[PDB]
């Protein structure tokens, strides 16, 4: 699959969970940032490479990437 | 003041530049038919 | 078939099937089988216009074991 | 710094690099980037804030 | 060479003169630009080739449109310019940009005729540039 | 049922001063140059802003005052300058000689080289675009009747723009106002279409045909009186048209045999002009005025009679299509694109019926006397009746996302499309491929034939023939119509089926086409063009909303450049795109029709007759046995025919020479904005903002890169640009110099 990281400068933002539509992400807390949470990707074999996660990150540059790896039948969003 | 509202928007971009550059293409149009075939210039 | 998707209605509405389409949901718990995850969560999100936050996705192995991967909890 | 001190960044993957910003919050304990520097001009994202460490800036005021 | 012979011992060019077009309505505007390209020189084909070298008794094809035209370019440049540096410290500066301030932009305007005096002054000022400290780079 | 509402939007130069007051987002001041572009983008995209269908709908109707108005001003110019700058006067003393001509070019630097000898001692640009066929049709006699219909088009421009203030600044209507389309169909099909035509053979009966049958006796131009002494003198309209005296009574008391002089059917072409018969026009939109006289009268207004469209619509179902036509009534009565789609799907192929009902059928005296007229109409109508095709499919997307609602059309037939729109794509790209193969594979199978040096295994009239059956025979069906299946009349509905070679002086107005093992190809290349131009716009229609790939594609929305570089790659997705891929296909479908008119007519229609009847043709009859070969699409057509435009300098096709070269350019330049990627550019310019920010020149509008979408219109709008002014300006110079 694919491999996404997330680096700690996010915020808990919470923009990047609310934006994968195949629920790779999710919030854990966190004692650093002002929100007390970070983002976490638990289920990046479903990961689709959408970089919808990216688009929406406010923090310049980006805390969470999304590195494009071998694409099993998960990732390619085959139906068939 | 309706009348700063026309100052305004003869001042924005396109309007602006309309009217510049028909002054500069009316300046180069109208000094060649007086002065045509300026090749060079004659010394 | 594979990640089976149900949610509880209040009532009968007609909402939009992820594969093109509409259809009418019943009143009480519902199940649609759908091809992927990824329509189950774009029709997640079209349950939430409807005040809808109860919907479970399952994942249906070709051996019969059924997986529940949404939410964790 | 204080709330309007104009600053500089050093952090080289930012798209604000060696420009002038403006402090809009330092907070207390917690993120180690606890600087809010609103900037005056944007990014690709389209936004003009960010955060930054202590270390970071460089005061010009 | 190649035969840039002066245009008024042409046969060619000769030629090329009876049988002239008149440019404007003026019913002799064909003639009145064929007297005045004798001093070029045509090569065997009749057509005046412009001389870019520098020389002086060819300073009219190049020499004297350089100066003239980069007088004018250098001009709009300096204004162009000049009220990127006004509007900086104003208000907003965005409503400055596609909304011009008619107010600012018209002195600039008139200003700018002693920009060699202006950009020798600037240069020598160390105010021309920036520092490399204080603009933005790609990282390397 | 007229509810106004009083003065809802003040008259003021307010917003006129702050640039994108519209939207709430765009109005807060631009930080980039993408703002600069999507200014002039959202600009009449009215129905972005609010749910208000009723705030809406009042600034479509008042806008739509502002098109007529630059319309008339448009028309009313080309009448002006037809009056001042033209030949009109010197062309009808003799058509057969003097070319159309106006635009006179102001001398300054030589450009008066394009004024050149049109004849009748007049020097301007021969225009093509045929307004005095159109103007001797209207009856027009002299300048001071075209300074008249000039100023009188000028005060109703004035009309039309002062009630677009009214209707929208002063008294604007409300929403239930729009909605009684039961009650616009009748105004509309009664007043506009019908009672319009039954004015316009009004001015047929007692005007036009008097003069135009006056003209083709050949008596004089200024001899020939003044139209409303037709009227007063009732003398005159008794020498010609001697069924005139019996009077209106004939009218009432059905003796309508009585009108049997100028209300004819005679059924062909006018051998004096080439045009249709003037009084046949007459019995024409009279009886078109009939028709829409009584067809209005159908849908229900206030007094209880008539139809109502949500009870027909839902009556018509059947047991296939569940229930059948039940809530498009909804759909069509609260969307403006639905309606938008469907008036302009229909309307724009309306106009290529318009195109093949007018080459045809010559309406106009001398068009088709004049070869660089009639080529020119059709191909004009052409391109314009193929972009609205592709303007109804993409406000049919744009229906789908934002203005689709499941409760509406819940089984009926819009939604039973979406339900197997597997299947009717699938199928339709197997016919896309059908068509590829058994079409355009004829053609490389005769290249390589003949290149090899085998001419009896080609696809031709000589070694195996490929004749068109089903279109061979309905030729001879509308050659023998009449005495048969329409006794009455007594040629037929034109000549392009049967009949005869009716010339004009020595030029040909229309002979009988006859279709052949070329014209088998060709007219199944036009099906395989077609077809694959539906399946990319319907593509764009039923996967607008979803697909298997993305399951929410209408929540990114119509215009949306892709979903990322993941799924494999998902860019050009959108419903946008598909109108962008389909525009290329529909120019290269057009362009095809084009062509396949521009040299079956030069090669097979027009030429000049000779004495004893001989038609020699203009190519001289070259369509049978090189229309079959793509080497021969290129050497004698391409190659061939522009031999005048390319050898057209020092004469007045100059503009002609330099169009064609420029639209080379231009073509070839939007392939730099379709080729290349956003992404790159953006890059470039942070390299030239530095040097910007190096001498203290730095925008405070930052500089940005087009954006994906707009580079991808950008480069379909200046490669249809360039693309089709290469055939405009190829077209003119090699007709204008060989008719
Ligand atoms: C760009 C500005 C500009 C300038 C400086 C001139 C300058 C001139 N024009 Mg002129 N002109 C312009 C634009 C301009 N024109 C435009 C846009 C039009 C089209 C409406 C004309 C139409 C025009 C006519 C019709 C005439 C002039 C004439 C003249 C000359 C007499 C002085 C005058 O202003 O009148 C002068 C050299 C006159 C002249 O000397 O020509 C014989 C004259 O008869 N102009
Ligand atoms: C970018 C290249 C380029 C260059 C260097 C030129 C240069 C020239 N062109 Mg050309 N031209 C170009 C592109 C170019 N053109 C293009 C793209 C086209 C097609 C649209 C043309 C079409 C064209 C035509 C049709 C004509 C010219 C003419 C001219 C000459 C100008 C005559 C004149 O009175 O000016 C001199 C003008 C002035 C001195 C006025 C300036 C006065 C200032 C304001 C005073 C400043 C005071 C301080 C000059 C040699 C004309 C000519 O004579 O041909 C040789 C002519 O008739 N050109
Ligand atoms: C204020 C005006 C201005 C000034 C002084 C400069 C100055 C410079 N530009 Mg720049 N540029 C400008 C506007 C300006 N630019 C604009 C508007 C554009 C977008 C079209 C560009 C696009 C551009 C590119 C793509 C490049 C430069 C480059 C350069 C440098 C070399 C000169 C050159 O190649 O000219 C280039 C000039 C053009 C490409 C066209 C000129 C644009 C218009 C015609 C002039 C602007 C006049 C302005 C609107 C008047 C406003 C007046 C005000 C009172 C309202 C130099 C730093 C080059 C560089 O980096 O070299 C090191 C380079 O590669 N610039
Ligand atoms: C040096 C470039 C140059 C310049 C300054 C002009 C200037 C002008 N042209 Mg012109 N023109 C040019 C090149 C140029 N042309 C070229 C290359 C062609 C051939 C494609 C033409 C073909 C042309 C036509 C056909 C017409 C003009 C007209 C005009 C005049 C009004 C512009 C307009 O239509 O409004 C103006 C004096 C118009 C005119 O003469 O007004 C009566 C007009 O009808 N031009
Ligand atoms: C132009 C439109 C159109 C077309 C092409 C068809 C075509 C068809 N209809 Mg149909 N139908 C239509 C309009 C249309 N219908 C409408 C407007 C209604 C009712 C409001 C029906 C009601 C209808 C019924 C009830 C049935 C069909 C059936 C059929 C099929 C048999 C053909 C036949 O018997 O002759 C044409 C038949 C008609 C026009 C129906 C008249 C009743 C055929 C596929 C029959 C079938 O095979 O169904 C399984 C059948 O049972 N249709
Ligand atoms: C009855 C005609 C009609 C009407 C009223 C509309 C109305 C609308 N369309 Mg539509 N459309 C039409 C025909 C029509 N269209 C046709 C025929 C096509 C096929 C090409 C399209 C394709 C189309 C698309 C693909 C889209 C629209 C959109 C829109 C909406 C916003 C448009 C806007 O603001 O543009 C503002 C005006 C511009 C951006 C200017 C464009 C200039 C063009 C590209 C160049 C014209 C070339 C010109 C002839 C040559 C100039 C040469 C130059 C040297 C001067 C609006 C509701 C958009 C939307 O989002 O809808 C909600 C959208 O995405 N339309
Ligand atoms: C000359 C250029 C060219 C060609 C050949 C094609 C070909 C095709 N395009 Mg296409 N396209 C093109 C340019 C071209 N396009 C451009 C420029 C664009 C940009 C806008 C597009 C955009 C586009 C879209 C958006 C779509 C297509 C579609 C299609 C297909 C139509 C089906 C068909 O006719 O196939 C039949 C094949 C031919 C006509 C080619 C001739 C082949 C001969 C007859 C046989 C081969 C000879 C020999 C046996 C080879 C074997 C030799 C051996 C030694 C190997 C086909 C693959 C559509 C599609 O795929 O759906 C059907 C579709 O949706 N294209
Ligand atoms: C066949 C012509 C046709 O229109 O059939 C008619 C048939 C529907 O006929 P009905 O009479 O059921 O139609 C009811 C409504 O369509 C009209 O009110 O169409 C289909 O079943 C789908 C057509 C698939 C078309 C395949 C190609
Ligand atoms: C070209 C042009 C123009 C002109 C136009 C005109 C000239 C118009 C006219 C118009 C007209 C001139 C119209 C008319 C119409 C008519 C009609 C519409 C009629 C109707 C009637 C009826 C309907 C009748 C009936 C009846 C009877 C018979 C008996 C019984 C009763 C009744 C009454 C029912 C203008 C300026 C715009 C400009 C543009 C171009
Ligand atoms: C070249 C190119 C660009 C760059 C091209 C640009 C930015 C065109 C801009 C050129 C014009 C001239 C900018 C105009 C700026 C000012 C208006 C100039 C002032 C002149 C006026 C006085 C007339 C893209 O942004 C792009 C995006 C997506 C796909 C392909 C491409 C692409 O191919
Ligand atoms: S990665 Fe982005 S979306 Fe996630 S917490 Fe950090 S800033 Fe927010
Ligand atoms: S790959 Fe990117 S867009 Fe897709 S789910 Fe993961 S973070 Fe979201
Ligand atoms: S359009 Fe560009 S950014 Fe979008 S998916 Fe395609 S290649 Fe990637």
């Amino acid at each position: 699959s694919h491999t996404v990281k997330i680096y700690d400068t996010c915020i808990g933002c919470t923009q990047c969970v609310r934006a994968c539509p195949t629920d790779v992400l999710e919030m854990v807390p966190w004692d650093g940032c002002k929100a007390a949470q970070v983002a976490s990707s638990p289920r990046t074999e479903d990961c689709v490479g959408c970089k919808r996660c990216e688009t929406a990150c406010p923090t310049d540059f980006l805390s969470i990437r999304v590195y494009l790896g071998a694409e099993t039948t998960r990732s390619m969003g085959l139906a068939y | 003041d309706q009348s700063s509202y026309l100052i305004k928007f003869i001042s924005t971009a396109p309007v602006a530049a309309t009217i510049w550059l028909t002054i500069t293409a009316g300046i180069l149009i109208e000094f060649n038919r007086f002065f045509p075939d300026l090749l060079f210039h004659p010394l | 078939e594979k990640y089976a998707i149900t949610w509880t209605s209040p009532k009968a509405q007609v909402f939009e099937l992820p594969t093109g389409g509409a259809a009418t949901m019943h009143e009480g718990e519902n199940l649609l089988y759908i091809a992927r995850k990824e329509y189950g969560i774009a029709l997640g999100g079209q349950l939430r216009k409807f005040k809808i936050t109860n919907y479970k996705i399952y994942r249906i192995l070709p051996s019969g074991e059924t997986t529940f991967i949404h939410p964790a909890d | 710094v204080q709330r309007g001190s104009k600053v500089r960044i050093l952090r080289p993957e930012s798209y604000w690099f060696q420009d002038v910003g403006t402090v809009a919050s330092v907070d207390q304990s917690g993120i180690k980037y606890p600087v809010i520097v609103r900037f005056d001009k944007v990014n690709y994202a389209g936004i003009n804030t960010n955060n930054f460490a202590v270390d970071e800036l460089i005061e010009v005021e | 060479g190649a035969d840039l012979t002066p245009c008024a011992e042409n046969p060619a060019f000769q030629a090329l003169a009876k049988n002239a077009r008149n440019t404007t309505a003026d019913p002799q505007s064909g003639q009145k630009r064929f007297e005045r390209y004798s001093q070029a020189l045509c090569g065997p084909e009749g057509y005046p080739h412009l001389i870019v070298d520098g020389r002086l008794d060819r300073a009219g094809d190049f020499l004297i449109p350089s100066i003239l035209f980069l007088y004018i370019a250098g001009w709009i440049g300096w204004v162009g310019r000049a009220y990127l540096q006004a509007i900086k410290k104003d208000s907003d500066t965005e409503q400055k940009e596609i909304q011009l301030d008619l107010g600012i932009a018209l002195p600039i305007i008139a200003t700018g005729f002693a920009w060699p005096a202006a950009a020798v002054k600037e240069l020598l000022s160390g105010e021309l540039t920036a520092k490399d400290s204080e603009i933005t780079v790609s990282p390397r | 049922r007229v509810i106004v509402d009083k003065d809802p939007v003040p008259t003021s130069f307010e917003k006129w001063a702050q640039p994108g007051h519209f939207d709430r987002t765009l109005a807060r001041g631009p930080k980039t140059t993408t703002w600069i572009w999507n200014l002039h983008a959202l600009a009449h995209d009215f129905d972005t802003h609010t749910s208000d269908l009723e705030d809406i709908s009042r600034k479509i109707f008042a806008a739509h005052f502002g098109h007529l108005a630059v319309v008339t001003i448009w028309l009313s110019g080309m009448i002006f300058h037809g009056a001042k700058f033209s030949n009109y006067e010197a062309w009808l003393s003799d058509p057969l000689n003097v070319r159309p001509s106006a635009q006179v070019v102001w001398p300054i630097v030589g450009q008066d080289i394009l004024n050149g000898d049109v004849g009748g001692g007049f020097h301007g640009i021969q225009i093509t675009s045929g307004l005095f066929q159109v103007w001797r049709g209207w009856g027009i006699t002299n300048s001071f009747q075209l300074y008249c219909t000039a100023i009188g088009g000028l005060v109703l421009a004035g009309l039309f723009l002062f009630a677009g203030w009214f209707h929208y600044h002063k008294r604007a209507p409300k929403l239930e106002w729009f909605q009684n389309v039961e009650s616009m169909l009748n105004h509309h099909l009664q007043v506009l279409l019908g009672c319009g035509s039954l004015g316009w053979a009004g001015h047929l009966i007692h005007v036009s045909a008097p003069i135009n049958k006056l003209m083709d006796a050949g008596v004089a131009v200024k001899d020939i009186p003044l139209p409303h002494e037709f009227i007063l003198n009732k003398s005159l309209l008794i020498d010609l048209f001697p069924g005139f005296a019996a009077g209106l009574t004939p009218f009432f008391t059905l003796n309508w045999g009585q009108y049997a002089d100028f209300l004819t059917f005679k059924g062909g072409l006018n051998p004096v002009t080439g045009g249709l018969w003037m009084t046949d026009i007459a019995h024409h939109h009279l009886a078109i005025a009939v028709v829409f006289i009584i067809a209005g009268h159908q849908y229900r207004t206030n007094w209880g009679i008539g139809h109502s469209i949500k009870e027909i619509l839902e009556n018509h179902k059947g047991p296939f299509t569940g229930e059948g036509h039940k809530g498009l009534y909804e759909n069509l009565t609260t969307s403006w694109h639905a309606q938008l789609a469907t008036n302009l799907a229909f309307l724009g192929s309306l106009t290529i019926i318009i195109a093949h009902h007018m080459y045809a059928m010559p309406p106009y005296p001398y068009l088709a006397t004049d070869y660089a007229t009639q080529l020119c109409i059709f191909t004009h109508h052409i391109w314009i009746g193929g972009f609205l095709i592709v303007g109804g499919a993409a406000h049919a997307a744009i229906f789908m996302v934002r203005d689709y609602d499941p409760v509406v059309n819940q089984n009926n037939v819009l939604d039973r499309v979406i339900r197997h729109r597997d299947a009717i794509i699938s199928h339709l790209n197997w016919v896309c491929i059908f068509l590829g193969f058994h079409s355009f594979g004829l053609y490389i199978h005769n290249d390589t034939m003949r290149a090899l040096g085998r001419p009896q295994d080609m696809f031709s009239d000589t070694a195996i023939q490929l004749q068109p059956v089903f279109a061979q025979w309905v030729q001879n069906l509308h050659t023998l119509a009449p005495g048969g299946t329409a006794p009455n009349a007594l040629e037929p509905v034109s000549y392009a089926f049967g009949g005869g070679v009716l010339a004009v002086g020595g030029k040909v107005a229309m002979m009988p086409i006859a279709l052949g093992t070329a014209d088998f190809l060709i007219h199944h290349i036009h099906a395989f063009t077609i077809h694959v131009t539906v399946l990319i716009l319907l593509k764009g229609v039923l996967f607008a909303r979803s697909s298997r790939l993305i399951p929410d594609k209408a929540n990114l929305g119509f215009r949306f450049p892709c979903d990322g570089p993941g799924r494999g790659g998902t860019c050009q997705v959108s419903g946008w795109d598909h109108v962008f891929l389909g525009l290329f296909w529909m120019y290269n479908s057009l362009s095809i029709v084009i062509f396949h008119f521009s040299w079956k007519m030069q090669s097979d229609v027009w030429g000049t007759v000779d004495a004893a009847g001989n038609v020699s043709h203009i190519t001289g009859g070259n369509f049978a046995q090189s229309a079959i070969t793509i080497n021969g699409w290129l050497r004698d057509f391409l190659w061939a025919q522009a031999s005048q435009v390319i050898n057209s300098y020092g004469s007045a096709l100059s503009a002609y020479g330099l169009m064609f070269l420029g639209a080379h350019f231009v073509w070839a330049f939007s392939l730099m904005f379709l080729f290349s990627g956003r992404g790159y550019w953006q890059e470039l310019i942070e390299s030239i903002v530095w040097a910007h920010n190096k001498l203290k020149v730095a925008p405070a509008i930052q500089p940005r890169a087009l954006s994906i979408t707009q580079g991808r219109a950008v480069g379909v709008a200046h490669y249809l640009l360039g693309g089709i002014a290469t055939t405009w300006a190829f077209f003119h110079a090699h007709i204008l110099s060989v008719g």
